[PDB]
């Protein structure tokens, strides 16, 4: 007769990211509130979000 | 003048192991959708 199999109800996702972690995410964040009057910028290159 | 007994041995083949093969274990072992389309070829996999 015909055959069974186990129910596969679970599933596992590994992965190496590519590009390195950003981590930069964060810096809205900080304890130095900004003002406009300098309203300081920092630009993101080569980052994951 | 003079004799003796010598010896030889045979081997002949009598048996073979048996295979059993099954259709929905080796294309479509645990898909649905190889099911529907294998299902259209009929008694196919019945003849094997």
């Amino acid at each position: 007769l015909s055959g069974f199999t186990v129910k596969p109800v679970a599933t596992v996702y590994r992965r190496i990211p590519n590009l390195p972690d950003c981590d930069i995410d964060n810096w809205l964040n900080n304890v130095s509130v900004p003002s406009p009057l300098n309203w300081e910028r920092r630009i993101f290159s080569n980052c994951n979000f | 003048t003079n004799f003796t007994i010598a010896g030889h041995e045979e081997f002949i083949q009598t048996s073979s192991p048996k295979v059993t093969i099954d259709c929905s274990a080796f294309v479509c072992s645990n898909y649905a959708a190889c099911h529907d389309l294998l299902s259209e070829y009929g008694t196919f996999c019945d003849n094997i």
